[PDB]
RNA sequence: ACAGGUUUGG
RNA sequence: CCCCGAUAGACCUUACCAACCCUUGCCAAUUCAGCCUAUAUACCGCCAUCUUCAGCAAACCCUAAAAAGGAACAAUAGUAAGCACAAUCAUAGCACAUAAAAACGUUAGGUCAAGGUGUAGCUUAUGGGUUGGAAAGAAAUGGGCUACAUUUUCUACAUAA
């Protein structure tokens, strides 16, 4: 009673995949990021808009960190 | 020698009222608690915080009515709505027993962001139950 | 006041867990995995160095909240053995008792 | 000899929207004393039998919790004090339960619930089938 | 730092140390000065630090027909109100520090010859208000038990008499030393002899006892010959009644015998 | 006290009055066990101490016998044993003596002239009486009593109920006497039911160490045990177990003469054994009769096994066991 | 000056109606109870307390307010609340043939200010498998797409989620779960023809 | 939060309606101390001073 | 109130002043809530109640003008700088901006009024809705209404109408003023509602609840036209208020005096409004049941009292009646009918559940209860009331003690009622000599009520204690117990009595000096006989 | 001597 | 007393030390905060031991005086409230057993370091923060686990290999 979690449905939080297009489908960062995306789909304990700063968090740590990406053989965007 | 709650027996003068002449070893036995909530079951939750409510309820009205307290206070914990039962000597005018029990009713309130009921039950001296 | 010093320091040691808890949690989520190359698990095993040392939840103390004991205490009430028996023994919580059986 | 005139004045509606349904309504109230959940417990199946619900009753096995804490202050290991905290459980189990049915009874329920128990509420819900399982190809 | 108080019972029960282990045999009696001050004596349950005057505590609820809103005293009334309180404190010292008096039976520190008043009421309801009681001997009697060891018990002879030829005599014995006076007083008036007093001032011939190992002789003396005995013989004589005699008491001096 | 109780009895009245009324009874058939039926409704105590909960009754089973007026308004006495502490004590050893005497002499005039008209009136044994005891003495007699004092009542009492009894004196010492609950330990035997047309069915509970056994006899089939729905062979595989299997069976003779099913559960092999063992001598009793029955409970087939494991204490090993003590 | 009212039990009428003075759970104030109640351990020459000044008889929750009359004329006000139950499922053979979705969901209540409560988010589905439009291959299929979710004993489906922060949002999430397990178990893909 | 409960209950008893005997036997302890000569001495005069 | 007895109210005095401390002690603790707020900031409810946090008294922003206003407007003296520091940096305040500032002068506060008044109308061109909003309903109560008729003729001519809310308060501001003229003043509130209609605003019920507002304190016979006004208003499909019938009753009360054909008009008119549920949607509802059961209470209608506390029960029990006052007021004039009209019994049944229950009457009801006893002769209950009397009316005891104990002199004294007649006198006589002007009426009772009881010991030591207080009664109470002493055959009381009454001069002694000599010769006390007599010759 | 203090767990 | 405070030490815990910083320095205010500084030989709160021993004890009464003692059941000065013992309660039926309880006092017994504290001492320090270290065993000893096997060891397994 009074909690409403801004009016969101299941499918805002079990599927998040729709959040993984700015990152490479082939690279081991979808073999990284769908852990966290299960982990964030089976997290009833985090908000819609919380779990958005996540994936944010690492969509801006991954683009930052960008020699690293390249020198380790492996090609990522 | 077990000390904890234990009153001890003096020449055959002092007057005991029925909680304090039973060792805590009765509780459950031949008295009850003093008070009553649902943090203490099997698979329920918020222990702590209504121990540290109920012993700052304790401390609290100890101040609020000094010297005038006859024994400890009845904590009633049901649906949100938490009920105090005191009992007070007739030291106080009603006059100011009621501006008491009106202050009390709203700050406990605003401090405990839930509501309180306050009831006295006023007696003319503390009742004896051992030797006297 | 607070009851002690120590409190006083590990009510601080909890609030700089609770700023920091998503952020270490970023950084751990960068070391627990093998899917990642090397090399930037130790630039992030830095970074988490880098951090304050009063913000990992190692630092905390589950201490009494009546007198700050630092052992001897149960996790249900948050209590010492002694405060907890001084309590329990006068009646004043529900549903304790003495154990005879 | 003083009795009010139109003392009620409810304000029931009946919306169009389907009723829901309940095959089982279990309620486990638990209690650190027998006696409040036997009062409770007639006062529950009094509360019943006037709507006509035909309640069963049984006694679950209880629960006692017990730990041991030291004694003295200091130093004193070999004598210790064992505490213990009982647990007794009452299962009302209620059948044939509609959505406001079941409204009413815990109405009448929980606002009369003691202070020292607390209640365990399990409903089942009655449903015949969703949307696109009727009769789907793909 | 709210929930680390306690309450002044328990404070002054800490501070003064009343059930200490040290004052049990005797290792005290060095410091003999306790006194526990109650803190809530003339303590105002309205009244504060800040001055604020509540309707329902300090001030009256209905002034001039009208409701009283929440006011604050000034900053030199509340001086003034300081003051009184301070002023309290020193008053209620002074009746502290002073010693109420008493009266020297024979000497500046002893129970001897001292007043205790008439003695209690009968049961049935006679009333002994004519009666006069003196202590006679006070003695703290020892003895050995198995726990404690010294039992220390007070033992004291008191005489009652009421001035006309009726006197008596009895020991009580208690731990404490008023329970003793009581439980002689009490017991004095069951015991009662009548003295014959030849003329009410005198007695009617010179005698010469002998007691177990006390002897005494008291010769019958005039109207000018006031009370020339030994100091407790004068003491259970003015109880008695007699205003006229010479008493010589010789061997042991034993006060009960 | 005399006024207080009087008050408190019309106070109880009207507080039976008000508590048929909010209960919803006819207050005219408003007894006990409906005044504590809703006293245990409205005040649901929960305490371990039956005394300590609350309880409204008459007030002369909650206050003690009060001891009446001994003197009147000028300060004369009522009783002529007043001035001997117990009044009432000794006034009935006073009665008694006097009874014995009158006994005595009515018995002596009849021997002179050779009268034998009474009869042995003491021999209570089929009755079941017995005599009072100290603290349903000191219930009749208000005063206080001691041991000394009550065992001389009881030797004169003896003594009177010695000689030949006359009309009176009967009803007098009978008032004295107290009924022995029943002193027979006879179990009762299971009627031999008959289910699902089949003959001779039997049922028994047992229960040894934690371990609950229910046993169901056919005595029609041959001899078999079924356990969980695995043979007693498989299932106790050592000869100790089966041993106890045949234990109650070897001691009526019934081996091959009778087809029984067992479900235990809990506990261990041994304490499987003990309660199936139990359960089968308690469920053979339908089928024999009652003289071997008595033999079996005289054997030790029919009764339980009260030795359950003890709590281990704290500052101990094994509930016995202590630790090391050092004496330096 | 001390002013010493008597209760009203000298008041009380023998025949006022009790559920007048005890509305609502009460403190048991013993001025307003004209029942003389005897509560306490007694003494080896005395009696259990009165009612008067009895810390006993208040820790206790009476039932005052809750008596059969009370009760009666609670429920009676209350009849016009409910709804009347089909008999047409007086049975649950008929039960599990018309309906046989079950949802069973949890409610709990603790005195307290909070509400949530971490095991309110829990709804379990139960499906009876016999009930469905399976075919064979849909439902061999079905069992090795769920495993130990259903049992072979009583052939019953059951869906625990948890994963969802609201009820509604777990039961929406179960209900999408059981369409997708009767959708994908008659898609016949390429690895099953090996 | 500790600071707050003390905080309003000293700010209560400032006000007049808490009654805090502990604290009031604190301040008649040091009143006592104070008048026998041994008082708490000024920041910055006790060792040099 | 509290259920304990030692806080249960007595007297209606401590009813009113228990609660208003009560009030004061929750006051007291917001008071501490809103001065100290970081001590409550702290929330643990989950539903996050908004009734239980701290309200602030400070605005956000100071240094924004624009900004700085929207907050003060809301929480009198402080408001009054913020036109001013907005309009020290020349900022520009538009039309929804200052509307609120004047309201906040209009609902709080002469010449401050007129400075503030020059600022909305000299310094911006205000729309005149925020214009007549604070100007009418501002200048009405500072008894200057005059200024309302000179705004009205720029609103008209501004080709703006004029809200409902207007000609709410302009006919009062033209109404209030009377010199030496009515039907001119009448005339206008004529003219104002025929404009109502034309400028198609339609006028609420405020305006025909105002128009009998206006319409009481002037005429009289004005019933007129607020009957026809009254019919109007149900012609046009609106249902009149409470206080519409009460401003009907008032003026009829006011009319029922001369001529009690009126009551008859009020009678039917409470019939109609009786049959449905009301509900108050009207502030001015308090007076209604004042004055619809005053005019019972004066016209000593019981028939329809039952109604018009049915028209109470009906709807609502307490949310029609404010103040204490008017529930006070109403119930000592309902219980005044319920005593010597219907009968004792009802009375008796309507005493238990009225006095100590809803609340306790004035000195005036005490009259009428005792009025209500002797008509119908019962004693029964006269220590039942007595007793209650102490506990209700103790402060005016003093005032009602005369009339209390007279009952007893009209009545029978039955041999059965002597403990009734012996407590009560002896609880009275127990608490005046031991502090309070006592009567010497009560004596000549006393009396009488020891007579028939054979009580003559407590009878006579009652006199000694009037006689020695320097204040004599009439000699009848000395002839009535010259029987009780020669009934009792005590001689030695008269010869006590007669020697001094006799030496302070009373008109009957000459009756005296002659009922004592036949009681002596009866007694034989001729010996006595002449022994008082040359006591008094001499 | 009108005496008092002082031996001892007492 | 010796797997005892501690049902519990990598930083924190930690009160210890070395280097470095701050001194109305947690709180609304306080010539004030704060001290794990000394005193358990000033204490309260909690316990150990006699101790599963039954005695302690208010109010009285008696003794050819009384420091103290107070009993004879075919009875010789003893009545005695109360606290202990006992009974009851708990280990969901009794009985048993266990558990619990065990007064007044002895050991100035343990605990200023659960917590507060009387007295005496610190206040640019015996107070408050950060970093790094608090070893190691020449040796003795208490309590436990593992064994020193054949009634043993390994494997599958209820115990017939
Ligand atoms: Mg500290
Ligand atoms: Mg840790
Ligand atoms: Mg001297
Ligand atoms: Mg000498
Ligand atoms: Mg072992
Ligand atoms: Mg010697
Ligand atoms: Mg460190
Ligand atoms: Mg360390
Ligand atoms: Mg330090
Ligand atoms: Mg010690
Ligand atoms: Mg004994
Ligand atoms: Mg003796
Ligand atoms: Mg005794
Ligand atoms: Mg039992
Ligand atoms: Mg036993
Ligand atoms: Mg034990
Ligand atoms: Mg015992
Ligand atoms: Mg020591
Ligand atoms: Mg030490
Ligand atoms: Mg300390
Ligand atoms: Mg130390
Ligand atoms: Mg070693
Ligand atoms: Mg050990």
């Amino acid at each position: 009673a009074g909690f409403d979690d801004d009016g969101s449905e299941f499918h805002e939080h079990i599927f998040l995949d729709k959040y993984l297009q700015d990152f490479p489908k082939q690279g081991p960062i979808r073999h990284f990021m769908e852990l966290v995306t299960c982990g964030l789909s089976k997290n009833p304990y985090l908000s819609v808009k919380q779990k958005v700063e996540h994936i944010e968090w690492f969509r801006n740590y991954f683009n930052e960190k960008r020699v690293i990406l390249k020198e380790s053989g492996i090609q990522l965007n | 020698k077990n000390r904890a709650a234990r009153v001890r027996v003096s020449k055959g003068d002092k007057p005991v009222t029925y909680e304090e002449a039973h060792a805590p070893h009765y509780i459950a036995h031949r008295k009850g608690w003093l008070s009553l909530h649902t943090g203490n079951l099997d698979g329920e939750d918020h222990a702590a915080e209504r121990t540290v409510e109920d012993v700052f309820l304790r401390k609290f009205m100890l101040g609020t009515f000094p010297g005038c307290l006859a024994d400890q206070l009845v904590l009633k914990r049901r649906a949100n709505q938490l009920e105090i039962c005191a009992l007070v000597l007739r030291q106080l005018p009603p006059h100011k027993f009621y501006f008491l029990v009106g202050y009390s009713e709203t700050l406990l309130s605003h401090f405990y962001k839930c509501p309180v009921h306050l009831h006295l039950q006023t007696v003319p001296s503390k009742v004896v139950y051992k030797y006297i | 006041y607070y009851v002690d010093w120590k409190m006083l320091r590990d009510v601080k040691r909890r609030k700089m867990a609770y700023e920091y808890a998503d952020e270490r949690l970023r950084i751990n989520s960068l070391r627990k995995n093998t899917i990642l190359p090397k090399d930037l698990q130790e630039v992030a095993d830095e970074e988490i160095a880098s951090l304050p040392r009063d913000s990992c939840p190692v630092r905390i103390r589950n201490r009494c909240v009546m007198t700050s004991r630092p052992r001897g205490v149960k996790r249900r009430w948050r209590l010492s053995r002694i405060v907890f028996r001084h309590l329990a023994d006068h009646g004043q919580l529900s549903g304790v008792q003495r154990a005879m059986w | 000899v003083d009795v009010p005139k139109d003392m009620t004045k409810p304000e029931i509606t009946i919306s169009d929207e389907p009723d829901t349904l309940y095959k089982r309504l279990s309620v486990l109230v638990k209690g650190h004393d027998k006696a409040v959940l036997d009062s409770y417990e007639y006062f529950a199946v009094l509360a019943a039998k006037e709507l006509g619900i035909s309640i069963k009753v049984h006694e679950p096995p209880r629960k006692i919790e017990r730990f041991t804490l030291l004694k003295s202050v200091h130093i004193f290991k070999k004598h210790r004090v064992q505490y213990e905290m009982r647990t007794l459980y009452r299962c009302l189990e209620l059948e044939h339960l509609t959505g406001s049915t079941a409204d009413v009874y815990l109405e009448y329920i929980q606002r009369n619930l003691p202070e020292g128990v607390a209640m365990e509420v399990t409903k089942t819900k009655l449903e015949q089938l969703p949307e696109h399982i009727r009769k789907p190809i793909w | 730092s709210f929930f680390t108080k306690l309450t002044a019972d328990e404070l002054w029960k800490g501070a003064l140390a009343e059930s200490g282990a040290g004052a049990r045999k005797g290792r005290g009696k060095r410091t003999k000065k306790k006194r526990r001050k109650d803190l809530n004596r003339g303590q105002i349950i309205g009244e504060g630090r800040h001055g604020f005057l509540w309707p329902g505590l300090n001030i009256p609820l209905m002034r001039n027909g009208a409701v009283q809103t929440i006011a604050q005293r000034s900053k030199e009334d509340q001086e003034k109100v300081e003051a009184d309180m301070v002023q309290q404190r020193e008053e209620w010292d002074r009746r502290r520090k002073m010693k109420v008096k008493r009266e020297r039976g024979w000497s500046g520190n002893t129970w001897g010859g001292v007043s205790l008043g008439p003695p209690d009421p009968g049961p049935n309801g006679e009333t002994y208000d004519d009666f006069d009681t003196r202590i006679l001997e006070v003695r703290n009697v020892f003895n050995m038990t198995a726990k404690e060891g010294r039992k220390r018990s007070v033992r004291v002879l008191v005489a009652v008499g009421n001035g006309k030829g009726a006197a008596g005599f009895a020991i009580g014995k208690a731990t404490e030393r008023a329970d003793a006076f009581r439980k002689a007083k009490n017991r004095a008036v069951h015991y009662l002899h009548y003295i014959e007093r030849y003329e009410d001032h005198t007695i009617y011939h010179d005698i010469s006892l002998k007691f177990k190992r006390t002897h005494i002789k008291m010769k019958k003396q005039p109207r000018g010959y006031g009370l020339h005995c030994h100091r407790a013989i004068m003491t259970i004589c003015r109880l008695i009644g007699i205003k006229d005699l010479y008493a010589k008491v010789s061997g042991s001096v034993n006060m009960l015998n | 006290t005399v006024d207080f109780i009087k008050k408190q009895i019309e106070e109880f009245n009207i507080g039976k009055r008000h508590l048929a009324n909010m209960m919803g009874e006819d207050p005219e058939t408003f007894t006990q066990e409906d005044i504590d039926r809703a006293i245990a409704y409205l005040f649901p105590s929960g305490l371990f101490e039956k005394r300590a909960r609350p309880i409204m009754k008459h007030p002369e089973e909650i206050f003690p016998k009060q001891r009446a007026i001994q003197w009147g308004e000028d300060g004369r006495p009522f009783h002529f044993l007043f001035y001997t502490g117990k009044q009432s004590y000794y006034s009935l050893m006073h009665d008694t003596y006097g009874k014995l005497l009158d006994v005595e002499k009515h018995h002596n005039q009849l021997r002179a002239k050779d009268l034998l008209a009474e009869k042995t009136k003491i021999l209570k044994d089929p009755i079941g009486s017995r005599w009072l005891i100290k603290e349903e003495l000191e219930e009749m007699l208000v005063e206080k009593l001691s041991d000394q004092d009550y065992a001389q009542f009881i030797r004169l009492l003896e003594r009177l109920s010695a000689l030949p009894c006359g009309a009176t004196e009967e009803d007098f010492v009978n008032r004295f006497r107290r009924s022995i609950p029943i002193q027979s330990k006879k179990q009762l035997i299971e009627p031999l039911q008959y289910d699902e047309q089949g003959m001779a069915f039997s049922r028994g509970e047992g229960k040894r160490k934690t371990a609950k056994a229910e046993v169901v006899v056919y005595g029609q089939g041959s001899g078999r045990i079924d356990v969980n729905g695995v043979d007693y062979l498989l299932y106790f595989p050592v000869t100790q177990d089966r041993e106890q299997l045949m234990f109650p069976l070897h001691f009526l003779d019934r081996l091959g003469k009778h087809d029984m099913t067992c479900a235990v559960s809990g506990g261990g092999r041994s304490a499987q054994a003990g309660a199936v063992r139990l359960a089968m001598a308690r469920a053979l009793c339908s089928f024999v009769t009652e003289d071997e029955v008595e033999w079996m409970r005289q054997a030790g087939l029919l009764t339980a096994d009260p030795r359950v494991r003890e709590r281990k204490k704290p500052g101990q090993e094994g509930a016995r066991r202590k630790f090391t003590w050092k004496k330096r | 000056r001390r002013k010493a009212l008597p209760p009203r039990t000298e008041k009380m009428a023998v025949d006022q109606d009790w559920p007048s003075v005890y509305p609502v759970a009460a403190p048991f104030k013993p001025s307003a109870v004209p029942l003389p109640v005897r509560m306490g351990y007694p003494v080896k020459r005395g009696v259990p307390m009165a009612k008067e000044g009895n810390l006993e008889l208040l820790k206790i929750p009476n039932f005052l307010h809750l008596t059969p009359v009370a009760i009666k004329r609670h429920c009676e006000a209350l009849k016009d609340f409910c709804t009347e139950w089909p008999a047409a499922l007086d049975s649950d053979e008929k039960c599990e043939k018309h309906f046989p979705i079950e949802i069973d969901t949890a409610d709990y209540v603790s005195a307290g200010p909070s509400i949530r409560n971490p095991k309110a988010r829990v709804v379990t589905l139960r499906v009876k498998l016999s009930s469905l439009n399976l075919d064979d291959h849909a439902k061999k299929k079905l069992i090795k797409l769920v495993g130990d979710r259903y049992c072979k004993s009583t052939d019953v489906l059951t869906i625990k989620t948890d994963r969802c922060p609201l009820k509604r949002q777990n039961y929406d999430y179960a209900v999408y779960l059981l369409t997708v397990l009767y959708h994908e178990s008659w898609k016949t893909e390429e690895w099953e023809k090996k | 939060n500790h600071n707050t409960y003390f905080a309003l209950m000293g700010t209560l008893r400032f006000l007049g309606l808490y009654r805090d005997e502990h604290q009031d036997f604190r301040d008649e302890q040091l009143r006592l101390k104070k008048l026998r000569g041994k008082g708490k001495p000024r920041k910055g005069e006790g060792k040099r001073a | 109130f509290q259920d304990d007895p030692y806080l249960i109210p007595t007297s209606s005095v401590e009813s009113h002043s228990f609660l208003l401390a009560k009030k004061s002690g929750e006051n007291a603790a917001k008071f501490i809530i809103n001065s100290y707020p970081k001590y409550f900031q702290k929330d643990i409810a989950e539903p996050h109640i908004p009734c239980l946090m701290p309200e602030y008294f400070e605005p956000q922003i100071e240094d924004v003008s624009e900004a700085a206003l929207q907050e003060r407007i809301k929480l009198n003296y402080n408001f009054q700088q913020r036109e001013q520091s907005e309009e020290l940096e020349e900022a520009t305040e538009a039309d929804n901006e200052k509307s609120k500032t004047k309201a906040g002068h209009h609902l709080g506060v002469t010449w401050r009024t007129k400075n503030n008044a020059e600022r909305i109308f000299a310094l911006m061109p205000e729309k005149n809705a925020h214009s007549y909003c604070t100007m009418i309903r501002g200048m009405v109560k500072h008894q200057a209404p005059t200024q309302a008729l000179n705004l009205y003729t720029v609103l008209l001519n501004n080709r703006l109408r004029a809200d409902v809310y207007t000609f709410n308060s302009l006919i009062e501001a033209t109404a209030l003023v009377v010199n030496e003229k009515f039907e001119e003043k009448w005339n206008n509130i004529l003219d104002l509602l025929k404009q109502m209609v034309t400028q198609n605003v339609k006028p609420n019920l405020q305006t025909f609840n105002t128009i009998l507002k206006c319409l009481r304190r002037f005429y009289a016979f004005g019933k007129l036209p607020a009957l026809q006004t009254l019919r109007e208003m149900k012609a046009i499909g609106i249902e009149p208020s409470l206080a519409t019938y009460h401003y009907v009753i008032q003026l009829f009360y006011q009319h029922e005096s001369p001529s009690k054909g009126s009551s008859l008009i009020i009678y039917d008119i409470m019939n109609e409004v009786m049959g449905k549920r009301f509900s108050p949607r009207d502030p001015d509802d308090d007076m209604f049941f004042q004055s619809a059961m005053r005019v019972c209470s004066s016209l000593r209608d019981l028939e329809l009292a039952y109604q018009v506390h049915g028209l109470l029960n009906t709807g609502d029990n307490w949310k029609l009646i404010g103040s204490d006052h008017r529930r006070n007021f109403y119930y000592s004039k309902f219980f005044n009918l319920l005593c010597f009209m219907e009968q004792i019994d009802v009375t008796l049944k309507w005493y238990k559940d009225l006095i100590p229950s809803v609340f306790f009457p004035h000195s005036q009801t005490m009259i009428d209860l005792l009025q209500a006893l002797d008509v119908a002769n019962r004693l029964d209950m006269v220590p039942q009331i007595w007793k209650d009397s102490k506990e209700y009316g103790h402060t005016f005891r003093n005032e009602l003690k005369e009339e209390i104990l007279m009952l007893m002199a009209r009545d029978q004294h039955p041999p059965e009622l002597q403990v009734a007649f012996a407590d009560c006198a002896a609880d009275i006589k127990s608490t005046y000599e031991s502090q309070p002007e006592w009567p010497a009426s009560s004596l000549n009772y006393v009396a009488v009520l020891f007579l028939r009881a054979g009580r003559t010991q407590e009878a006579w030591k009652m006199l000694g204690l009037f006689r020695k207080h320097n204040k004599i009664p009439r000699a009848e109470l000395l002839n009535e117990f010259l029987d009780s002493a020669k009934a009792s055959s005590s001689p030695a009381q008269a010869i006590e009595l007669v020697k001094l009454a006799s030496a302070f001069s009373l008109p009957v002694c000459e009756g005296l000096t002659r009922r004592v000599m036949a009681e002596f010769t009866l007694t034989q006390e001729q010996r006595e006989a002449l022994g008082e007599l040359t006591a008094l010759t001499s």
